[PDB]
């Protein structure tokens, strides 16, 4: 399992996705729907590895040193949306939603 | 949401349907368009984005029919061009989700070459309990409203649904079941209105 | 494209247990969506992506299907889900419908009240004749009305109307009218309008005589 | 498998860490070493995602909304050290050099 | 060209002090930890103690630890060892050395010379050859502490010479032996001397050796 | 603590020849093991560190190689320059311990000693110690023994003996042995003999004189 958080570790913040506000009325519904994300430290363990993990953040902070704080758990949701041809489709849309977080 | 803008129509003609969206953010809900011809419909027009951008539609109105919307008014539009007979429907403007979740009451769109008539009222004469009942004949287009004795009679009232006739004109009757004793006294009138031609006609039916 | 529904119409009463199917030509997911019309309303939103249920929507009211077999279940009748019920597929444009499932309210036989009525003097002027039967308060709607002149059987100069359920006594109401001239009126005297139904154990007939 | 560059994909860049320049003497060997990290974007891109992703960047530049770029392989480094106790210690450290990097 | 230079061992008597220096140059000493490893004469090697290249960090094993001290000032580029209430056990060849997995680069070393016995200049006597080839040495006896140097004829005489490890004696005192074996006719014409130098004790002895 | 048990602890043989030695630890090291090469009169070189990683320079025919209680340097083929003392070390955890050692000798043909006696010199006698002498040159192996015969009665307790190390021209050995007398025990008997054992001799070789 994984752990879930709002207001430390690899945690799960929930985080509500909204088309309107972003401006892509192409998809019809949802508009809105709860994602989710993960953050948070992803090991400790021992201790020398410091040096390597601080050294990342100033090289690339995009970089990983070791394990990341990503999801483990990933649901897909059904979409209604416009296509290039003017139509209107409904699709399985894989990995929306975030269910766990953990560290890889 | 209620629709408005919607009556008789020459075929070719143009007619322009608006639709007034209150109690939510509009702006931020795609809209569709669906109507509905006497029997029995029903039958996908249009839908168009939040923003207004994006718009399908089905290839038996695609081309004559345009939908629009001006979220700063709160309306949805459809422009409806090059019109033919077989567009006579209520048409309804509704929110659109996954399906349409909330439909306006509608509004009847009537395309027909036949110019507007007002009705012409003929009783129904009667014969334990009697009938009574006027006949409303040739009018067009729809609606006509039959009423008994200013609204006071309403109980065994029986305002049958108007039958397009062969002339392409319509045609109904209002019938009224009231005990044989209450004639000769119980004075009986139907109060029909045409608003399509306003003509208002008040009808004595007695034996 | 179609949506092929289930029993064009069904009679049941409160309760009731009521199963209406809806099948699609090609293959649609769950993309099915059930709404429910009363005569002279707009439909309202009972079902969407097969099973899920709309806000407000009675917990009675139930979706299951996926592909192309669909159905919408009603576990116990209300007097108020007596109403017509249609499907449509969310599934790809163009979007297409059901034809729809009348549910009407079963009640007990009743025969019709039989009344002819000949045409005004005032229409005759104009000069069309307006014969007119009604055919008040009966049930079921299965009911036949056959015009009668100088005891030829009559087609194609006649128009029924049937109203919709009684809302106090779950009744049917018809009228048909016939159509003539005021030739052809004046060319016949006996005017018969002949009743079949279930109600009635023989045939009812309601004539007049022109002139008399 | 993975990528490996130096000077846009989830790929290998190359970092040496020095134990001196951080100031932790207490380490004997190695005093600096090839650890490397994992930088850069994971698919699907773009579109339906994208804005689960963009709005990740705006709440937390630290959290996933899903594949993240960390190292999918792993070697240890053998390290000579002072302990606590004023003995020197010979450790088999695991996890410290990036060998490849990949999208979770 | 790395290089490293101990200095400071000698003679010092049981229970006293002794700082031996180790001079660094030819790498950055200041970023390498360093070492100091030990030779008893007969035996092997024994590890003394280690400093980080900061000098924060020092180990050293249960036979000196309390007694000896591993100090560092990276400025000097120097390597200090203080050897405090020294034991006779103690004597060796000190050696300091760069420390990395092992002890990469060695000095040459210092020996320390932990003994009671005072110091004394050796006594040089000769081994008078008895033909073929005739074998010629200096008996260098009674010295304290090690190391004598023996050369014959000022270095001129190399070939044939075998000057023997020092055997400590049961007085405590040092005694060796240098031989060369000569032609037999080559006596009497060239003279045979061995030049013996013993710095620990400032006495030079050159010896005239004859039959 | 942790011992390191070295084998053999001394091995004979020629250039070119593959030559492995073994060493054992007393507790898991892992591959913490570190291998040195020392010559007569210097300070050791590292030769692999780490159980297998070479240090620069270090040519490719020495290679180690072992994991946990089992370590084993590898000479592929001997070099003149390879024959020196080679000793392992652990660098797992301290007090870091080094193995006995492995002397690398270059094996020759049998070498006879030459046998010579020299009596105390008479600047000696003076202080009252007379010194005799007995010297084994150029011989091989290092294996001899020595015996000293005062009167014929067998000599025990009063002889010291030194062997140079191996001679780097000829590849042989020489021996020192020293006979510790009084003037007065040394001038209470007449013959002084010292009688020679090794295996280029066919009998034992006796030197002597009459005081």
């Amino acid at each position: 399992f994984g752990l879930d958080c709002d207001e430390s570790r690899c945690c799960r913040y929930p985080l509500t996705v909204d088309f309107e506000a972003f401006g892509w009325d192409w998809i019809i519904a949802p508009k809105r729907y709860k994602a989710n994300y993960c953050s948070g430290e992803c090991e400790f363990v021992f201790l020398q590895k410091y040096p390597h993990t601080h050294l990342v953040h100033q090289a690339n902070p995009r970089g990983s040193a070791g394990p990341c704080c990503t999801p483990t758990k990933m649901s897909p949701i059904n979409m209604l949306y416009f296509n290039g041809k003017e139509q209107i489709i409904y699709g399985k849309i894989p990995a929306m939603v975030v269910d766990r977080c953990g560290c890889s | 949401l209620l629709e408005s803008g919607g009556g008789l129509v020459q075929p070719g003609g143009s007619l322009r349907l608006s639709c007034a969206a209150s109690g939510f953010t509009f702006s931020s809900y795609a809209m569709s368009w669906v109507r509905q011809a006497p029997g029995k419909g029903l039958e996908w027009v249009s839908t168009i984005s939040s923003g207004g951008s994006y718009t399908s539609y089905p290839d038996s109105v695609k081309g004559r029919f345009t939908i629009s919307r001006d979220n700063s008014k709160n309306t949805l539009y459809l422009q409806m061009n090059s019109l033919r007979a077989e567009d006579t429907a209520v048409y309804y403007c509704a929110k659109q989700d996954y399906a349409m979740n909330y439909w306006g009451q509608g509004t009847l769109v009537t395309v027909s070459s036949a110019s507007t008539k007002g009705p012409s009222v003929f009783p129904l004469a009667p014969s334990g309990t009697a009938a009574l009942g006027c006949l409303v004949k040739d009018y067009f287009p729809e609606p006509v409203t039959v009423s008994w004795n200013s609204g006071a009679l309403t109980s065994g009232v029986h305002t049958f649904p108007a039958v397009l006739q062969s002339s392409g004109l319509y045609s109904l009757s209002s019938v009224v079941t009231v005990p044989s004793s209450s004639l000769g006294t119980q004075t009986y009138i139907c109060n029909v209105n045409h608003k399509p031609s306003n003509t208002k006609v008040d009808k004595k039916v007695e034996p | 494209i179609q949506m092929t529904q289930s029993p064009s119409s069904l009679s049941a009463s409160v309760g009731d247990r009521v199963t209406i199917t809806c099948k699609a030509s090609q293959d649609v997911s769950t993309a099915v969506a059930w709404y429910q019309q009363k005569p002279g309303k707009a439909p309202k939103l009972l079902i969407y992506s097969a099973s899920y249920r709309y806000t407000g929507v009675p917990s009675r009211f139930s979706g299951s299907g996926s592909g192309t077999d669909f159905t919408l279940t009603i576990s116990s009748l209300n007097p108020e889900d007596f109403a017509t019920y249609y499907c449509q597929q969310h599934y790809s444009t163009p979007w297409t419908f059901g034809g729809g499932t009348k549910v009407e309210i079963k009640r007990t036989v009743a025969a019709p009240s039989v009344f002819i009525f000949p045409p005004s003097d005032e229409q005759l002027k104009s000069g069309t004749a307006s014969v007119v039967c009604l055919l008040n308060n009966f049930y079921p709607r299965e009911a036949k009305v056959q015009w009668k002149v100088d005891n030829a059987l009559q087609s194609g100069n006649s128009q029924e109307s049937v109203t919709e359920q009684d809302s106090k006594d779950s009744t049917y109401s018809l009228s048909s009218t016939l159509t003539l001239s005021k030739a052809d009126y004046e060319k016949h005297k006996v005017y018969a309008c002949e009743v079949t139904h279930q109600g009635l154990s023989s045939p009812v007939t309601k004539s007049f005589n022109r002139g008399e």
